[PDB]
RNA sequence: GGGGGACCGCCAGUGGCGAAGGCGCCCGGCUGGAACGGGUCCGACGGUGAGCGCGGAAGGCCAGGGGAGCGAACCGGAUUAGAUACCCGGGUAGUCCUGGCUGUAAAGGAUGCGGGCUAGGUGUCGGGCGAGCUUCGAGCUCGCCCGGUGCCGUAGGGAAGCCGUUAAG
RNA sequence: UGGAGGUGAUUUAAAUGC
């Protein structure tokens, strides 16, 4: 890693925009659970390891 | 004891129910009814392809003799030290799967299928290729005639669908019917 | 004899292989019916030739004879051993039995690892340092 | 053909898990630990640990139940100069189960624990990641990273054997 | 090229000497 010339982790953030209501959400690279989306009642994305596997086609900017 | 040879009466097998009268067979004995659920072994010359080939030892049993002509069933299958010391390697694994079965027409089977795995990664899907045997032999045999369910299993028709859905799991090789067994005779009403 | 179609009859012969005697045994392919059973310490005298090949070749050869008698022609032979007591591997009367068959000219079929193996653990004798020489 | 008790070869790995003793048929329920990605929460709560407390193979002991194989003692044979043995044939305690006691070992890695620092290489197990392959399952492989488990070896240490990012620096 | 296991193992070779 860089422990002792300063560790950062993987991380950075990416803009989701979601495919069955339109709903602009901020989500973490790593999902570690299952993030709702808040106008449909749906799943963004799923927690497996490192990355969270992100269910199916929903649009992305990446930050 | 000192048999002419004329106290030794013969008999001949003549083994349905996996194929019709199997003629290959020939039984002496002596005094009249001491065979009667006396078992034999046969390579089966039916299919001279794998039954002959990969499924050398299959054990029949004389249920009954009439007029002197030996009526013989399924009674067991079991494999020779050769098949399952040869297949199985190192650094991936053997398995071994059992199932106690019911068929729709009143008998129960139990079979042991025994499968060589591909390489490395040990894990749950071992036990999950272990699950889907089960689960598929259980409706297998609810859906087809017994008679006919004990040529299937015997042939390599068993162990060829049984490969399809468990290498979308894990990957597997060398995959078989190491043995069987007659669980239960009588029927659906004694 | 109610009618043979085939005109051959086989005769399965059990072959037990000890380094302390050998013997052979061939019963009908049921194995309901001894026709003839022979050992390595009738055609001898003393303990040490009860075993070797020579004992395995005799002992082969006076059956053989006997099942010629009955119509026996065609034989598979299973070899086997005393496998949880000692060391399952056959002694001097495998390759000794097989030649004892070409010889008297009985057909040689299947020849078969059927000796007892046991699939788990069963203590025997001789502990320590195991057994000592 | 029937009955009984023990155990689970190959699998099986230079493999895994466990504090340690230790642990291995398959299936399910209950349950301990552990790894990793994200530090999301607490905000020094830490280390070690005399006394003290707890777990601890086999053997032994206690009470009850069980007993195939094996087998101290023991009973025969051989061997042998003699044999209280090696080798062979019988054989009790015990070995198994339940509850309790006992608390020992070359209980070793003969290496107390915790933190930081100090060339590397390779194999391996599990987790992450970027790819190619794909039977579309991380299944087959390449490399970096994290945790563990071996071997080889620079600087250094050592009396030497050896140790050497799993230290004995 | 040097290291670790798993099991055959071999009785045909005899006690002692200040």
């Amino acid at each position: 890693m860089a422990k002792p010339i300063i560790p950062m982790p993987r991380s950075r953030f990416l803009r989701v925009k979601c495919i069955d209501c339109g709903n602009e959400q901020i989500v973490f690279s790593h999902p570690a659970t299952k993030v709702r989306c808040l106008i449909c009642g749906a799943t963004l994305v799923e927690p497996t390891g490192g990355k969270g596997i992100v269910k199916a086609k929903i649009l992305e900017v990446l930050e | 004891t000192r048999d002419k040879w004329k106290l030794k009466q013969w008999y001949i097998i003549y083994a349905p129910d996996f194929f019709g009268g199997v003629e290959v067979g020939l039984t002496p004995a002596d005094d009249p009814e001491k065979v009667l659920n006396r078992v034999v072994e046969v390579t089966l010359k039916d299919v001279t392809g794998d039954f002959t080939k990969s499924h050398v030892k299959l054990y029949f049993q004389v249920y009954d003799v009439k007029g002197q002509n030996a009526y013989t069933k399924f009674k067991g299958m079991k494999l020779a030290r050769s098949y399952i010391r040869s297949l199985v390697r190192r650094k991936t694994t053997r398995i071994d799967g059992i199932f106690n079965i019911t068929t729709k027409d009143g008998y129960k089977l139990r079979v042991m299928a025994m499968a060589i795995a591909m390489r490395r990664i040990q894990t749950s899907q071992e036990r999950a290729i272990r699950k889907i045997m089960q689960e598929i032999i259980y409706k297998k045999a609810e859906e087809l005639n017994f008679k006919d369910f004990v040529l299937e299993s015997v042939n390599g028709k068993i162990a060829a669908e049984i490969a399809k859905e468990a290498k979308k799991i894990y990957p597997l090789r060398k995959a078989e019917i190491r043995k069987i067994k007659v669980l239960e005779e009588p029927q659906v009403i004694a | 004899q109610v009618n043979i179609k085939k005109k051959e009859k086989w005769g399965i012969a059990h072959i037990y292989s000890s380094f302390n005697n050998t013997i052979i045994h061939i019963t009908d392919i049921t194995g309901a019916e001894t026709i003839s059973r022979w050992s390595g310490g009738m055609v001898v005298k003393a303990d040490r030739d009860e075993p070797s090949p020579y004992a395995a070749m005799l002992a082969a050869r006076r059956a053989a004879e006997e099942a010629l008698e009955k119509g026996i022609v065609g034989v598979h032979i299973r070899v086997r051993a005393p496998g949880g007591s000692k060391s399952k591997t056959p002694g001097p009367g495998a390759q000794a039995a097989i030649r004892a068959l070409a010889r008297a000219g009985l057909k040689i079929g299947r020849v078969e690892d059927v000796t007892p193996i046991p699939h788990d653990g069963t203590r025997p004798k001789g502990g320590r340092r195991g057994r000592r020489v």
